[PDB]
């Protein structure tokens, strides 16, 4: 009974169900994704509490106290720095930011990184919490579809999920990603969202990971086509 | 040639081109071939006075950087002929005092100390990013001289066969204007501390590391300006076995020391106008072998 | 329909204020954007001048509940951190539109 | 089977743990206070600095 045909006639969890239920091919790279990430989260574990220890909460702290004394002493300070606080606030400015700043930021990029390698989602959304990236967490969200199905009962939540502008925000990313000019872990995390072959070139190394991202590669273009099939 | 008197010049690899930096504003190059050399170019950019530059390894290439007074790193990479201008950096408060490539085994990342008192290390992918290592409070006061890993020495490797290739951990040395000098080592991403000497009671100017090569041993020669030249050794860090040693008893403020590209004897500058030539003997001492009037 | 009809509507509006605007008055352009729902050529017109940043923040303008708790709890941090005497109301209000706080 | 009355108090456990686990700043990514506490400390450090 293998393999199917439809038209649209309901919410898109339609086409999808439909799709994961159809072929097979897809179905084993499914199955073996779930075997190396399963080996993933045996490795992760109890990073939560872990973290416990890891955390710092003040938001680009050392600009933050050096633009208060410039603004608060005799003498200010001969450094460059952004008055905003926006995540791409440097960059769009050209404007510096701080060593430590910086690479507590890459430190928490370790963190989350390997969480999403790895797809530790509820930790992902625990960290966004802990160090206040919210916006990132949000930024999180672009991709995760949409639905409701409260066609039923009372006015309650079946689905609120996100902005059905999906497939043309990961066109974006897309075209993001040809644009470059990124640092490692954004370049990864969303070089992977579009399963861009030479942004992904550079953080996977290993033969689990290679084959991984054959897996990812190949299960998102089979996956997007039969989308607009 | 040059309108000041030259700290440093470096042939290459090959012997065939001359690369000579004066704090005379500019650094000039020449060919070198027959015994004859023409003056290929002579680079300008440095905003401040030029102490020193750094060669790499040359199965990357072609590649020097260089300090100035200015707080600028300029990085010039060779090109038909023509070195040019290819990577810049600034930020330091202080300039820049000194600049050391890293083993190729290790690669293409240089470490660049000031007296800020702290130290950055910066890796270029060799078309790419300029990967920043910043290490804060390096120094209580400065940063002075500053020495890597060399990659490769005897001690624990001959059963290490040749085929395969071993662990890279990261370390290096140095010596700053606080009266100490420190030892490096690179985990967790980052530098943390494997050694405190306070031996010279003042200033260490320059440190010299023995290459080891049929050492299992570690050997600095650490000259400072208190005129007392330091043999620091140990067989083994784990079990803390630096020990001090007098290499000469100079009078005069102990400036220089630079081991041979063959790796064999060590030249140390004195405050004489003079570099003497240095080499542990067959035996068990440090003797004087030469010296070259300045 | 009447979101068709708004599409309809604020064309001129659009066309009027594209000539007042610019990248130099892009979070006004922002405002108008939000106003219209008009997320596509928005959109289009952050990527033709390279605004990755507001492009992913634009799809994030209607997404989930989720995305509400984020802003209010982030603003309630930010004003813990007394950012904002430091941050332009603009892109405080391109925030205020986005977490559904009129005030 | 038996011992619904033991089950009774299970399920109020369950329940009050339901609390402290959605609320109460515990467990499954709850804002915790102690993050604050960390703010407010590194605020004094800044004041020290």
């Amino acid at each position: 009974n293998m393999f199917e045909i439809a038209a649209p006639n309901a919410s898109e969890k339609t086409i999808v169900d439909k799709l994961f239920q159809r072929d097979t091919l897809v179905r084993q790279s499914q199955l073996v994704v779930d075997w190396l990430e399963s080996i993933a989260k045996d490795e992760v574990g109890d990073f939560s509490d872990n973290i416990e220890y890891y955390a710092k909460s003040v938001y680009w702290e050392n600009t933050l106290h050096t633009l208060k004394q410039r603004s608060m002493l005799s003498l200010g300070s001969s450094r460059p720095l952004v008055s905003e606080l926006d995540p791409d606030a440097p960059i769009r400015q050209k404007l510096p930011l701080d060593d430590l700043d910086r690479e507590d930021d890459i430190r928490l990029l370790k963190y989350l990184f390997t969480l999403i390698r790895a797809g530790m989602t509820d930790e992902a959304q625990r960290l966004c919490k802990r160090c206040g990236q919210a916006w990132r967490a949000a930024t999180l969200e672009g991709w995760k579809l949409y639905h409701d199905a409260n066609i039923n009962g009372g006015t309650e939540l079946q689905a609120v999920e996100g902005n059905p502008y999906r497939c043309v925000w990961k066109t974006c990313c897309w075209r993001m990603a040809e644009d470059e000019q990124f640092n490692k872990y954004e370049r990864a995390i969303y070089a992977t969202l579009s399963g861009n072959l030479k942004q992904l070139l550079p953080v996977c190394e290993s033969w689990e990971d290679t084959v991984w991202a054959h897996f990812k590669v190949m299960v998102d273009s089979l996956v997007e086509q039969e989308i607009r099939a | 040639s040059h309108e000041d008197m030259i700290h440093d010049a470096q042939m290459d690899y090959y012997g065939i081109r001359l690369a000579t930096c004066s704090s005379d504003r500019s650094v000039k190059i020449f060919d070198v071939k027959n015994g004859g050399q023409i003056l290929i170019a002579d680079l300008r950019g440095h905003d401040g006075p030029v102490w020193q530059v750094a060669w790499a390894h040359p199965m990357y290439g072609n590649i020097l950087a260089s300090c100035s007074y200015d707080r600028k790193v300029i990085i010039w990479k060779e090109e038909n002929g023509t070195w040019e201008k290819t990577y810049e950096y600034t930020g330091h408060d202080s300039s820049v005092n000194s600049v050391c490539w890293a083993p190729h085994d290790f690669g293409l990342v240089l470490a660049c100390g000031s007296s800020d008192g702290a130290i950055s290390i910066l890796t270029f992918t060799g078309d790419g990013p300029w990967e920043v290592k910043k290490i804060s409070n390096a120094h209580t006061i400065g940063c002075n001289a500053v020495s890597w890993a060399p990659s490769v020495i005897p001690g624990s490797l001959v059963d290490q066969p040749s085929s395969q290739k071993p662990n890279y951990i990261k370390r290096f040395v140095s010596g700053g204007c606080d009266n100490l000098v420190k030892i490096w080592r690179e985990e967790d991403g980052q530098w943390k501390e494997d050694q405190k000497l306070e031996a010279h009671s003042d200033w260490v100017r320059d440190v010299a590391w023995a290459p080891s090569i049929g050492l299992p041993t570690s050997t600095i020669a650490s000259c400072s300006q208190d005129g007392r030249v330091y043999i620091w050794t140990s067989d083994d860090a784990a079990t803390n076995c630096w020990t001090p040693k007098l290499l000469h008893k100079f009078n005069d403020v102990v400036w220089h020391v630079s081991w041979s590209i063959t790796a064999n004897i060590l030249a140390v500058s004195g405050g004489d106008n003079k570099v003497t030539l240095w080499k542990e003997s067959v035996d068990g001492q440090w003797a004087c072998i030469s010296d070259v009037n300045k | 329909a009447f979101s068709h009809w708004l599409a309809q509507t604020a064309q001129e509006r659009i066309e009027e204020e594209v000539s007042l605007y610019g990248p130099e008055r892009h979070i006004e352009a922002v405002f108008s954007y939000l106003t219209g729902g008009r997320i596509s050529d928005a959109c289009r017109l952050a990527q033709k001048s390279g605004d990755h940043r507001l492009s992913l923040l634009l799809s994030q303008m209607v997404g989930s509940q989720e995305v509400r708790d984020l802003i209010t709890l982030q603003l309630v941090d930010w004003n813990k951190l007394q950012v904002d005497h430091y941050i332009q109301e603009e892109r405080l209000r391109v925030f205020c539109l986005l977490s559904g706080t009129p005030v | 089977m038996d011992g619904e009355g033991f089950g009774e108090l299970l399920q109020q456990a369950e329940q009050l743990a339901a609390e402290t686990e959605g609320v109460t700043e515990l467990p499954h990514v709850e804002r915790n206070l102690q993050e604050i506490q960390q703010a407010g400390e590194r605020l004094r450090s800044k004041t020290m600095t």
